[PDB]
Order: structure tokens, then C-alpha cells, then sequence
């Protein structure tokens, strides 16, 4: 992705703060949460019956530590997200069936985990930032869909 | 989103036009978007999404069948809809952003059938129509 | 889509506890829609849009105070938003994709400001909120 | 954008049969029509009060042969949308102020036109090759917003 100097730093300054486990288990929860179709991957996790069961779920925290933590590794890459991506593009599609669209909805529940952790340091141009960053990771994944 | 007594006109009388052949556009519409969405089709794992395959046939047939029933219904949508909105909203949960995918490809389906009736009037209150089956169909995803 | 009874009780205690800060909340959602959504900005080349300008400032008062409007008639938003809707519908005309941009943004606001509120819960209870308003206010578009 | 060859040759081929005034005009015309907040940039025009007052004005019959002209020089360069429109793209940006998901909506209801007006010849696959057009195009056009 392209962004300047200025911007890439401030995304690297951030996530040096950040809990990957801790964040990956909230993001992921709350997706499930505020967008419910997105619990069809995940009938075998068990209780996603209430926004607690799905908050508490140790599947749930399992799988946002492990997207989370490809994210995070993503983020070392930034001039080369499609490449990083590629394999586990053509994994979502060919072999998952994940409607890239649910990329999408991660990305912004995301920036919302991060605001909500951060407060006034996640400012607006700090926001924009990470927004050029989840916009891209999303077309990345979604760039071997065929 | 609403239809005013011109719309439901409008509509009526397309859908009339279509009449019997329904179901083929149905699986026209089906295939036009499998082939220029490509994401459409993770929704469907299970189908041979092959040109003339009668998987894609059969729920064309559906698919048509229900539009049919909301023109016949228009007035009583949610009502008439409400369990293809159970059934999608709670087991198939299709991505809301996936139904103008379809809308565009049923609207691209009747606009090569019915050059006649296919006027610009006629392709507006179309849209508009479609548009508010999907927001039915979505109504109960949360 | 509708809003169940548990949303509206999730709304109105998070806008309640905005408060008197709906204003300066409504300013900083506008300032980051303007630079996370750049596209936005074609419909305000007639703003000073510099950080903390009077008219961005005035402007996120007016969207606080309409949010604050249809908190209070949650229950009858159609008619509490009728003359919004109108203006949107027949003067502004912003596309309906740019609802869902200063949406997401006003969640982030919120989210920044109510560390204690913020819940998954309340969360999905505000993201529908934010949603129905979008659809009043371009329910009269066509 | 990527075409197979195949692509690339029925886009060509049906593009040949286009009188680009007829369709132009009535694309721009129907655009008015099915997404009427789009008169929004052009209050000059005159009566866009009706179906019928949009499709026989002659403003707008003007400017839809301009519109498509222009996009008919990018089918001529299908390697290098962005280069192709970049000063449009500025120009639609900085001096008209038009949203970019008025370029979206134009393709759509290009597409439309084009079924309309072939019938039976404008097949799945021509319409598939042709939604990459228009996507493009639209992508091409929003490039240098800023
Ligand atoms: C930042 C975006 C995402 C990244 C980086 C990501 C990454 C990953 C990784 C690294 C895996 C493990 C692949 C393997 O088993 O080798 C995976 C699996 C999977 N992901 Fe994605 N993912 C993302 C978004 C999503 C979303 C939004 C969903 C669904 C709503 C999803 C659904 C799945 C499923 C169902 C699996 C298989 C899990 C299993 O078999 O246990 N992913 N993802
Ligand atoms: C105007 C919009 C739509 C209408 C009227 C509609 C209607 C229907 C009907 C009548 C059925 C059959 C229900 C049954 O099995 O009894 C169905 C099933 C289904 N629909 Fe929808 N649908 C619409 C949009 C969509 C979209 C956009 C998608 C995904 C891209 C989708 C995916 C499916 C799937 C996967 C099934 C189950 C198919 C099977 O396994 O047999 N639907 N729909
Ligand atoms: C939650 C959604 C929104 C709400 C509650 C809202 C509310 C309002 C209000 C209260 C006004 C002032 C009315 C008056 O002074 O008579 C207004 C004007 C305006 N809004 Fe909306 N708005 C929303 C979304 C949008 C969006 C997404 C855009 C464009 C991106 C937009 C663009 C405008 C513009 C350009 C004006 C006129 C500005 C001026 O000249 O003062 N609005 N809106
Ligand atoms: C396929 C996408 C498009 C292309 C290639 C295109 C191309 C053009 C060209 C060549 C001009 C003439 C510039 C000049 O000579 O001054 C122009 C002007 C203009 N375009 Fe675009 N256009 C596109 C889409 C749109 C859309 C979707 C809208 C808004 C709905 C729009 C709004 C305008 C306006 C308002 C003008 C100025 C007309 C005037 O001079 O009053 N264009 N465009």
C-alpha cells in the first residue's frame, strides 16, 4: 500500500501496543456479534447462542488470535500485502468459501477495537491511516477469488 | 422505499410479459452473476455451476417463483416473504451486499428479453421494486 | 430491519451518557469521515474544511442534535426526521453509499469516548441504530 | 484491467456495432431516471422533470455522446485505464466535484443499455468481460481523488 513515511510509522507506533491475542478475541467476537451471518463458518465452535457466549468462546478466542496474528505479519509487509497474501487468498475461496466481503466487515470492526482501546490517541489521521491498511489487507485476501 | 400506484403498475405488467418463461430468466439472471461476481459463488460450494446445469436451473425456477409471488403480493411483501426472510437471515445468511449482485443481473436478464417493455420508466420502477424485496429478504439478519 | 426494545434501551443510555458533548462528537465523526473517505468531500467544496473550522464545527452540531432527535423518537423516526429526510431526498441528494461512511465513523467517535459503554452489545445496537437513520433519511430519494 | 483473450475480443467486437450517440445519450438519460439524485449535476440542463423530459433533452443526448466518447478512447487503451483518464479524473475531482459512485452506477446502467439494445447477442460471457470494463473505467476515474 502506499503510504507515506509518516503514515506507515504511525500504524508501526500503534500496533506495538497492541495485545495481539487480546484484540484478535475481540474483534473476532464482536464481528460475530454486530454482524451475525458471519457465525455460518462457524457452527462448530459451540455457544454463539448470546453476545457473552460468543465474547467467552475459547474457539472464538482461538481463530481471532490466529487471524489476528496473520494480520500482525501482514503489517511487516506493507509494499507487499498481495504477495503475502496470495496463498491464503486462494485458501479462503477455493477451500474455505468466505464471501470477501466478511474481510470488509473485520476490517472496520477492527478500527472500532482499536478506538475503543486507545481513546484519544487512535486520532483522525491516526483512524485513516489504519483505514488505507484494513482497506488493503481486504483486497489482498480477496485477490485470488475467481 | 416505496412504490407508488405507477410502480406497481409498471411491475405487474413486466412480470406479466415474462409470464411462463420465469424460471429460464431466473437461472439466466443466476448465471450472469455467477460469471461477473465471482464472490457470488461461494454461496454455492455444493452446485455444478456449469453453463446449462440443472442445479442452476432448478433454482432459477425457485428463485423466479418467489418474485412471482411478491408481484402477486406486492402490497403484503413481508408477509408473503417471511419465510424465505427466516431462511435467509438464520441459515443461509447470504451477505446483505450480495443482493444487488443479483438485482442488477435479473434487471440485465429483462432488459435482452423485453426490448418493448423495457423502457426507462418501466427500468426504474424495476429497480425499485428489487430493491425492496432484498431489504425484505434482509429485514431479520439482526 | 427494525430496532428491538433492548436496542433502544442500548441507545439511549450511550447517547445519554454523550450528552452535552453530542456537538464536539458530531464534529470529530465529520472530521474523520473528511480524511479516512476522502470522496466525501465532494459534496462540501463550499466548507472551510480545515481542522476545527466554524463550519465543520457548526455542522457536527446539527448532525448531533438530529441523532439527539431521533434518540428521543426512536420509537417514530420516519416522522421525526420527515423534513431531513425531504432536504437529503430532494436538495443534497448524496449518494446512499456515504451513509454508511459517516455511520462507521460516528462509531469510531464513540468508541474513542465511551470506554465503559462501548460493549459488543451496545455496539451492534448503535451500528443498527446508525443504519435506520440511513434509511430514513434516503427513504424518499426515489 | 485483465481480459483474457477472449474477453478482449468480445468487448471489441460488440463495441464495433455501437453508435456511441444513441447509447450514450440514452445511458446518461436512464442514469437521470433510475437514480434521479444524480440530476444533482446538472441543474443547467433544464427539464429533467420526467422520464420523458430527461430522454428527449437535448442537453442531455449532448453530453451522454461526450461521456461515451471518452470512454470509448480508454477501450482503445484497456492496458492503462489510469493513464488513459488521469486528467478526467482530476478534473472530475478538483473542478466538478462529482462522487466517484456516480461512475459505478453509469457502468451498471451502461450494461443495462447494452442488453437492451443487442438482446440475445449480449450473452453472460460478454456481459461478465464488460462488468470489468465499466469497473475499470469507474476505478480508473476515481484515481486521483483526493
Ligand atoms: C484479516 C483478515 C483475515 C486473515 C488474515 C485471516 C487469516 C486466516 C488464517 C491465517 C487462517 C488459518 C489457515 C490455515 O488453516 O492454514 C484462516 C482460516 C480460516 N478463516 Fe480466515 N482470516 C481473515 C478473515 C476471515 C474472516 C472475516 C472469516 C469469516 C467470517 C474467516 C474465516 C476463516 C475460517 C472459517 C477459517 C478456517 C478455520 C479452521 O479451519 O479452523 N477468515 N484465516
Ligand atoms: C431477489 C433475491 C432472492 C430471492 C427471491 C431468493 C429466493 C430463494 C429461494 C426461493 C430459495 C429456495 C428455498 C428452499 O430451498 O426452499 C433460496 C435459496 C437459496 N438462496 Fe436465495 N434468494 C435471493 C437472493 C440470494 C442471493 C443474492 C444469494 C447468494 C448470492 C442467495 C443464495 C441462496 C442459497 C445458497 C440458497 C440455498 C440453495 C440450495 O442449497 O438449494 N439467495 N433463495
Ligand atoms: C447520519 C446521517 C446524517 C444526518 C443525521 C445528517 C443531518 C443533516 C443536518 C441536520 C443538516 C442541516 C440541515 C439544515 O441546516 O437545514 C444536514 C445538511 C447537510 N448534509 Fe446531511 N446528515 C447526514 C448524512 C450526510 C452525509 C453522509 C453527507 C455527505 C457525505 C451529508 C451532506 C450534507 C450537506 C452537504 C449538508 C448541507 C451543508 C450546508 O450547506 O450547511 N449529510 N445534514
Ligand atoms: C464513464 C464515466 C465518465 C466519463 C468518461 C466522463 C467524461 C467526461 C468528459 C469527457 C467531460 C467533458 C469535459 C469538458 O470538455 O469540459 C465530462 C464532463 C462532465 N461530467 Fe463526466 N464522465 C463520466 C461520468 C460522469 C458521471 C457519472 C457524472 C455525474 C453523474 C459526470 C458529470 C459530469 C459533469 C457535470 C460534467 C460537466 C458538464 C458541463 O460541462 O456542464 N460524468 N465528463
Amino acid at each position: 500500500v502506499h503510504l507515506t513515511p509518516e503514515e506507515k510509522s504511525a500504524v508501526t507506533a500503534l500496533w506495538g501496543k497492541v495485545n495481539v491475542d487480546e484484540v484478535g478475541g475481540e474483534a473476532l467476537g464482536r464481528l460475530l456479534v454486530v454482524y451475525p451471518w458471519t457465525q455460518r463458518f462457524f457452527e462448530s465452535f459451540g455457544d454463539l447462542s448470546t453476545p457473552d457466549a460468543v465474547m467467552g468462546n475459547p474457539k472464538v478466542k482461538a481463530h481471532g488470535k490466529k487471524v489476528l496474528g496473520a494480520f500482525s505479519d501482514g503489517l511487516a509487509h506493507l509494499d507487499n500485502l498481495k504477495g503475502t497474501f496470495a496463498t491464503l487468498s486462494e485458501l479462503h475461496c477455493d477451500k474455505l468459501h468466505v464471501d470477501p466481503e466478511n474481510f470488509r466487515l473485520l476490517g472496520n470492526v477492527l478500527v472500532c477495537v482499536l478506538a475503543h482501546h486507545f481513546g484519544k490517541e487512535f486520532t483522525p489521521p491516526v483512524q485513516a491511516a489504519y483505514q488505507k491498511v484494513v482497506a488493503g489487507v481486504a483486497n489482498a485476501l480477496a485477490h485470488k477469488y475467481h | 422505499m416505496v412504490l407508488s400506484p405507477a410502480d406497481k403498475t409498471n411491475v405487474k405488467a413486466a412480470w406479466g410479459k415474462v409470464g411462463a418463461h420465469a424460471g429460464e430468466y431466473g437461472a439466466e439472471a443466476l448465471e450472469r452473476m455467477f460469471l461477473s461476481f465471482p464472490t457470488t459463488k461461494t454461496y454455492f460450494p455444493h452446485f455444478d455451476l456449469s453453463h446449462g446445469s440443472a442445479q442452476v436451473k432448478g433454482h432459477g425456477k425457485k428463485v423466479a417463483d418467489a418474485l412471482t409471488n411478491a408481484v402477486a403480493h406486492v402490497d403484503d411483501m413481508p408477509n408473503a416473504l417471511s419465510a424465505l426472510s427466516d431462511l435467509h437471515a438464520h441459515k443461509l445468511r447470504v451477505d446483505p451486499v450480495n443482493f444487488k449482485l443479483l438485482s442488477h443481473c435479473l434487471l440485465v436478464t429483462l432488459a435482452a428479453h423485453l426490448p418493448a417493455e423495457f423502457t426507462p420508466a418501466v427500468h426504474a420502477s424495476l429497480d425499485k421494486f428489487l430493491a425492496s424485496v432484498s431489504t425484505v429478504l434482509t429485514s431479520k439478519y439482526r
